[PDB]
RNA sequence: UUGCUGCAGUUAAAAAGCUCGUAGUUGGAUCUCUAGCGUUUACUUUGAAAAAAUUAGAGUGUUCAAAGCAGGCCGCCUGGAUACCGCAGCUAGGAAUAAUGGAAUAGGACCGCGGUUCUAUUUUGUUGGUUUUCGGAACUGAGGCCAUGAUUAAGAGGGACGGCCG
RNA sequence: CGAUGCGGCGGCGUUAUUCCCAUGACCCGCCGGGCAGCUUCCGGGAAACCAAAGUCUUUGGGUUCCGGGGGGAGUAUGGUUGC
């Protein structure tokens, strides 16, 4: 199930059999490796310029048309984030509804939503930590 | 009931069952070309698709995003692509 | 001086460094000869000892310490003490009754000699046995292999 | 979440076996579950299997005869010695006569009567008969 | 559920020692408790001096006078009711003699009818009642 | 009726009011040798070491037996065996199973190539002074080659976005 | 096995936004996750009953808390928390 919630959810993407690139695909790995660094430059996210790159320009998968991921591409150039897409996005939720607690004293489910937010962060950096991404000083304030 | 060939089931049966219990895998979306009224440049959309997608051609919206499905507009005629 | 740390002299036993030299070789260099012993059971001798200008009666290589008995390992856990460290040895007692394992540690204090330079805690290092030379140390450090 | 694999592999055929049917699924397929249903089909007791192949972990379809009384797996992977595997096969087995305790040896996975032709113990994965 | 895993030794172990205390023999036995309320203190037999003889009544069902005798002991020197056994065994009896007394038989508890007594005579002035009963001795005068 | 093998916990005695969480335990597919090695263990099989007595057990008519270590043949031919000995520590095979890592801002492997310092203690029949190579190291300025280097993406899990829902 | 709540998917025909689509309200199916219900000799259990309280002598998926005849007793004492 779900690490902080009883729901038991089945939903997620069922990528084909298929990993040959479609024959209708004009775009080669260069031009699309080029579109990834011309997308990243406008200051996104792996997780948004792989939905804008399926959405618009119809590459299905970049690993299969290139043979490397987002996050490795934009790695091996240096156009990469310092902080993890993830870890990020838990933290800026994490000051989200501590902005919120600080004027509502009475908001008890804010104070019990805020614990099992502030969990994910420490179970994530642990696990960041033990592949050394982060260095090993790195808290949470 | 004590017959069926978990090997060979039929192909109805087969794309009713949920994507992912499948016997092997594959996804119910699939990518299609769009043919806009005021325009003769050709572009692809995915099926189940969550960003207005524009057409730079004449500036004009083509598909809109839905809970599902991406719900094209009036005019812009889609086509399945192989 | 740079080894001269405490209230009485430094300096190797065995060497003599006080012999009667003519002017072409005193004001040509300085150096005192240094001393080092092979231990026996396959253990190349480290560089830093054989060239360094540390002084310590407790090194294998370069001390009055013969290496005998049991060869062990261990990982480092505290190195705060002076040119001797706290290593951990994990291992699995077998219960009987069960049929099951219970994991249990020891920690020992070993020498570690001051060629041994670099030297981070979390990497695993093999010790030699050898006479007791405080009241808790009786386990010299041979070489390390980094994590 | 799912642990020992071989465990949920064994279950699923012996429920199956029990309700009756001709055909049974099991997902997801390793190396371990192959070499055990070997074991059973060279004795004779399920017979030929296909592995659906998918690109991220196999699922096996097995044919079922009904011959097959119990299938069990053991957790954890007791440590089993020479001399230790009478009293195994005492404990197990539903009779002398016949069933087998599978065993992964430094040999490979095997019954208990070619791990004592063979002379050499290993891992107790699970028995059958 | 129980922990089955090949390193839980020390679990396993651990639970088992500490749940022995629940079973009322072994907290009984190994607690060094039970020995020191023991009149006696772990000895079979006893040996007491006589008070005063005493008729105790049996339970509610059947209606009868049991013949006792308040003794106390020479080891710990306090008090307690032995049930003399045999049909007319505490005529031989007599106030301030030395007495012989052993459990009763159901580990230091009580009789079908006779309520509150752990324990019965079986020599009086070092002769056997045994003895005295069939006669195969006399009271030494 | 203390349950590792092997017990219970809706009502007989019994699941914490509820969620988070460190230690603890458990953990998804997948990879077919050149005197030094090979990535290191656990596991398993073999070997030496391990006091007798005891226990199992060979031989032996104590008159039988429990015993004992004696005895048997007409000066002789005998016996006083053998096995087990947890764990851990030594020793040599196996490599299924289970942990661990070998190259990711390439100071990565393998090949011949440029130089700095020092040294081996053979050499100019032996002997004193300079310069050497060979034998052997760290530091580097480049080069060729690797089919050059990232398994899959769990009906495991986190996060992203889309339209709702209460 | 028929309902039901939220989302998605496919499809005759009614209706409203005049009409065409396109959104709502219905209608008939499907898929996933929830609140449950009816039936059943799957199988358990001492039974009452339970599609889990099943897959248990044909006994081992992982792990936490926890009971050991009835009273004495959630009592006495000690510790700790609280005005």
């Amino acid at each position: 199930g779900r690490m902080h919630a009883p729901g038991k959810g089945l939903s997620q993407s069922a990528l084909p059999y298929r990993r040959s690139v479609p024959t209708w695909l004009k775009l080669t790995s260069d031009d699309v490796k080029e579109q990834i660094y011309k997308l990243a430059k406008k200051g996104l996210t792996p997780s948004q310029i792989g939905v804008i790159l399926r959405d618009s320009h119809g590459v299905a998968q970049v690993r299969f048309v290139t043979g490397n991921k987002i996050l490795r591409i934009l790695k091996s150039k240096g156009l990469a984030p310092d902080l993890p897409e993830d870890l990020y996005h838990l933290i800026k939720k994490a000051v989200a509804v501590r902005k919120h607690l600080e004027r509502n004293r009475k908001d008890k489910d804010a104070k019990f939503r805020l614990i099992l937010i502030e969990s994910r962060i420490h179970r994530l950096a642990r696990y960041y930590k033990t592949k050394r991404v982060l260095p090993p000083n790195w808290k949470y304030e | 009931p004590l017959a069926k060939d978990l090997l060979h089931p039929s192909p109805e049966e087969e794309k009713r069952k949920h994507k992912k219990k499948r016997l092997v895998q594959s996804p119910n979306s699939y990518f299609m070309d769009v043919k806009c009224p005021g325009c003769y440049k050709i572009t692809t959309v995915f099926s189940h698709a969550q960003t207005v997608v524009l057409c730079v051609g004449c500036s004009t919206v083509l598909c809109q995003p839905t809970g599902g499905k991406a719900r094209l507009t009036e005019g812009c005629s889609f086509r399945r692509k192989q | 001086a740079d080894i001269q740390t405490e209230r009485a002299y430094q300096k190797q036993p065995t060497i003599f460094q006080n012999k009667k030299r003519v002017l072409l070789g005193e004001t040509g260099k300085e150096k005192l000869p240094r001393y080092y012993k092979n231990i026996g059971l396959g253990f190349k001798t480290p560089k830093e000892a054989i060239e360094g200008t540390y002084i310590d009666k407790k090194c294998p290589f370069t001390g009055n310490v013969s290496i005998r008995g049991r060869i062990l390992s261990g990982v480092v856990t505290k190195m705060k003490m002076q040119r001797t460290i706290v290593i951990r040895r994990d291992y699995l007692h077998y219960i009987r009754k069960y049929n099951r394992f219970e994991k249990r540690h020891k920690n020992m204090s070993v020498h570690l000699s001051p060629c041994f330079r670099d030297v981070q805690i979390g990497d695993i290092v093999t010790v030699g046995e050898c006479r007791p030379l405080s009241k808790t140390v009786r386990f010299n450090v041979l070489k390390v292999t980094k994590a | 979440v799912r642990m020992n694999v071989l465990a949920d592999a064994l279950k699923s055929i012996n429920n199956a076996e029990k309700r009756g049917k001709r055909q049974v699924l099991i997902r997801p397929c390793s190396k371990v579950i192959v070499r055990f249903l070997t074991v059973m089909m060279k004795h004779g007791y399920i017979g030929e299997f296909e592995i659906i192949d998918d690109h991220r972990a196999g699922k096996i379809v097995v044919n079922l005869t009904g011959r097959l009384n119990k299938c069990g797996v053991i957790s954890p992977r007791f440590d089993v010695q020479l001399k230790d595997l009478e009293k195994w096969q005492n404990n197990l087995l539903p009779s002398r006569q016949f069933g087998f305790i599978v065993l992964t040896t430094s040999a490979g996975i095997m019954d208990h009567e070619e791990a004592r032709r063979k002379h050499t113990g290993g891992k107790i994965l699970g028995f059958f008969f | 559920g129980k922990c089955r895993g090949l390193r839980t030794a020390r679990k396993l172990r651990s639970h088992r020692r500490d749940q022995k205390w629940h079973d009322k023999q072994y907290k009984k036995a190994h607690l060094g408790t039970a020995l020191k309320a023991n009149p006696f203190g772990g000895a079979s037999h006893a040996k007491g001096i006589v008070l005063e003889k005493v008729g105790v009544e049996a339970k509610q069902p059947n209606s009868a006078i049991r013949k006792c005798v308040r003794v106390q002991l020479i080891k710990n020197g306090k008090k307690i009711t032995a049930f003399v056994p045999n049909d007319g065994c505490l005529n031989f009896i007599e106030e301030n003699d030395e007495v012989l007394v052993a459990g009763f038989g159901r580990k230091g508890h009580a009789v079908g009818d006779i309520p509150g007594v752990r324990f019965k005579v079986v020599k009086v002035a070092n002769v056997s009642l045994l003895a005295l009963y069939k006669g195969k001795k006399e009271r030494p005068r």
